[PDB]
């Protein structure tokens, strides 16, 4: 049993995206389902939740009136429909399951998922321009994360992305 | 001939029973999946439970609540679930409703106790308490002591359905909407049903006396009473047998459970 | 509701006790959960309902408290228990998380090795603890000897 | 293969000593004069509805134990008894409970009311005689599962218990010597 998320990676500001979460290997309809995001280098944050009835649901303070959570108990899927994105809605999004009380765990979401990066910016998809040092790399002016380098590797920084990796 | 004194001979067991692990748990189970636990080989003090001011319902049925420290019991259980306020009156023999017909059903020859209390300050959230559920639709009734954890889709119409939800096809569970400002009557009450059956292992804390013979006294060997003259016996018990009867179908030969010895009961 | 978690930084040696405190801002109940996040992966459940161990977690971790004061406590560490620790309230919707207590490894003071690359990048390699010198970028603990690495541009 | 037992299967149904009483009793019993299903020694999975009579003549420690389950939680008995909740030579039976403790071994099992019961006896012989023994209770196992199919293990006979009504006679010493069948 696991929870795999599909879903996009890059959009313009002010558009829409539709995420997914395909549970497999358990009884899907008897649990509640939540969405939890994570801004890069920051703490966790709670986003949405849907329960058994199909018309009872909650949202955060910020995103309420912009997102729309809904499930579908036949295809074992959970959806999130983001609309009118802002700048700071960029994160990694997780889906998690919280059981109901039968003796064991209760309302502490215990099983989690992969995570699908969502980047919201006005930039366009660009490859890098690798410059050699004198020893290390200066991988500069790309979009979006991630990108691997074949020993230290430094985290990338936003520019008004460019990272660097230095071999000892 | 009048008796002289009394004799009690219980087994030599000392430890206490796990009753804290049933009554003082951090959170119970919902009623459609009610929990269940066996209690065996321990010393059960029912006085300390009965004489608490916490319990707002204590209705023992086959046995009276006062004389629970004296008997000896076989097949003790303990069942923990959570129900509403105006539904405690259905945890009884021969009641009808929804909790007693689709969720938890007690038989007619019931011998146990039914304890409840008010736990509004432990089971109730300010939003909606979506984690205690109960079954609402089921095709038929239940047996005694039969559980049904099956979240398959229901069909209230003549047309069939599938694993989808639509018109006249419903999801069978439902949640209580526990809320810290519900009126008294929709608040969460928290129930434990004991049940036992009257070879015993678990019983009460009566201090064991020492055996006297050959005269007319009282006797209590594992919850079995009477008066009689405890002679020395000649009967040849195979080591699984404990009691012993005649064609008059009364107890006449007993194994002393402390020191393994066969005794006879001749009536005074 | 507004949950307040402290201390924000920590450094301990292998075999100590640590005390994380997570005070709420109005009383709840036994509704509090503790999570562990090794850097990179998903989080993981440790303690639910303010005091109960989750099946699979060892009996080294144990939390306690109710009302407005809550506390997680490890008995004696292992090298696999170094992460960020979060505390979540389950009472009102929205469910707010905490801030995190990053749990580090302690060693003795070492020296940086300063390089410079012409066209610039100034490499400060393999020092401890992390201190100061057009933006800067620092790594995590190099878990063979628990040492930093830094750069500036 | 269908052979016949003619008088077997009676076991003590209660833990009450008696003496010189013609007592009437209603439980599960092996029906007298029943076509029991003699197998041959190869290990068929079998039906298990109420309780199974199991008799095996024996020479050199061939019969070892049983497995009890539904889909194959499940129950194991291996012969020194091991109980936990194929063939055995080497231990190659398979890939939360414990207990420990010529020939004609005769077992009777049951599974009622959350308890698992075993009644036992083994006597000398030189197929199935006219002799009449009884089976003392040997263990009581509270595991409370759904047993519907069992399979014997190796390095015998199988009947089936129908709900019947007997009348029994105890001697002076408190031992069964004869059984009267009232529903034959
Ligand atoms: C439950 O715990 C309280 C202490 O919080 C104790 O006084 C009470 O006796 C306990 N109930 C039991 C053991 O049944
Ligand atoms: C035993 O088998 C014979 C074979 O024909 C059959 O006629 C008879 O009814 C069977 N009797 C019993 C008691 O099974
Ligand atoms: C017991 O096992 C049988 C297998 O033949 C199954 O059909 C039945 O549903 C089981 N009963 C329960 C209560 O699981
Ligand atoms: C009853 O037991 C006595 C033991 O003294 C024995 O001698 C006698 O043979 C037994 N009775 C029968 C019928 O075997």
């Amino acid at each position: 049993q696991l929870l795999e998320e599909s879903g996009g990676g890059a959009v313009q500001p002010g558009r829409s995206l539709r995420l997914s979460c395909e549970a497999s290997g358990f009884s899907f309809n008897s649990y509640g389902m939540h969405w939890v995001r994570q801004a890069p280098g920051k703490g966790l944050e709670w986003v949405a939740a849907i329960w058994y009835s199909g018309s009872d649901r909650d949202y955060a303070d910020s995103v309420k009136g912009r997102f729309s959570i809904s499930r579908d108990n036949s295809k074992n899927t959970l959806y999130l429909q983001m609309n009118s994105l802002r700048a700071e809605d960029t994160a990694v999004y997780y889906c998690a399951r919280d059981p109901h009380c039968t003796g064991g765990v209760c309302d502490a979401f215990d099983l989690w998922g992969q995570g699908t990066m969502v980047t919201v910016s006005s930039a366009s998809t660009k490859g890098p321009s690798v410059f050699p040092g004198a020893l290390g790399c200066l991988v500069k002016d790309y979009f979006p994360e991630p990108v691997t380098v074949s020993v230290h590797t430094f985290p990338a920084v936003l520019q008004s992305y460019s990272l660097s990796s230095v071999v000892t | 001939v009048q008796p002289t004194e009394s004799i009690v001979r219980f087994p030599n067991i000392t430890n206490l029973c796990p009753f804290g692990e049933v009554f003082n748990a951090t959170r119970f189970a919902s009623v459609y999946a009610w929990n269940r636990k066996r209690i065996s080989n321990c010393v059960a003090d029912y006085s300390v439970l009965y004489n608490s001011a916490s319990f707002s319902t204590f209705k023992c049925y086959g046995v009276s609540p006062t004389k629970l420290n004296d008997l000896c019991f076989t097949n003790v259980y303990a069942d923990s679930f959570v129900i509403r306020g105006d539904e405690v009156r259905q945890i009884a023999p021969g009641q009808t409703g929804k909790i007693a017909d689709y969720n938890y059903k007690l038989p007619d020859d019931f011998t146990g106790c039914v304890i409840a209390w008010n736990s509004n300050n432990l089971d109730s959230k300010v939003g909606g308490n979506y984690n205690y559920l109960y079954r609402l639709f089921r095709k038929s009734n239940l047996k005694p002591f039969e559980r049904d954890i099956s979240t398959e889709i229901y069909q209230a119409g003549s047309t069939p359905c599938n694993g989808v939800e639509g018109f006249n096809c419903y999801f069978p569970l439902q949640s209580y909407g526990f809320q810290p400002t519900n009126g008294v009557g929709y608040q969460p009450y928290r129930v434990v049903v004991l049940s036992f059956e009257l070879p015993a292992t678990v019983c009460g804390p009566k201090k064991s006396t020492n055996l006297v013979k050959n005269k007319c006294v009282n006797f209590n060997f594992n919850g079995l009473t009477g008066t009689g003259v405890l002679t020395e016996s000649n009967k040849k018990f195979l080591p699984f047998q404990q009691f012993g009867r005649d064609i008059a179908d009364t107890t006449d030969a007993v194994r002393d459970p402390q020191t393994l010895e066969i005794l006879d009961i001749t009536p005074c | 509701l507004q949950m307040t978690q402290s201390p924000s930084s920590l450094s301990a040696s292998v075999g100590d006790r640590v005390t994380i405190t997570c005070r709420a801002s109005q009383s709840i109940s036994s509704y509090l959960n503790w999570y562990q996040q090794k850097p990179g992966k998903a989080p993981k459940l440790l303690i639910y309902a303010a005091s109960s161990l989750q099946s699979g977690v060892p009996s080294r971790f144990s939390g306690s408290g109710s009302g407005t004061d809550f506390t997680l406590t490890i008995s004696s560490l292992q090298p696999e228990d170094f992460a960020t620790y979060y505390c979540q309230q389950s009472y009102s919707t929205p469910y707010t998380f905490g801030q995190g207590t990053k749990l580090e490894i302690k060693r003795t003071v070492a020296a940086p090795s300063v390089f410079i690359f012409p066209p610039v990048v100034c490499l400060l390699n393999n020092f401890y603890p992390r201190e100061a010198k057009s933006q800067e970028s620092v790594t995590e603990q190099d878990s063979k000897d628990s040492t930093y690495s830094l750069s500036s541009t």
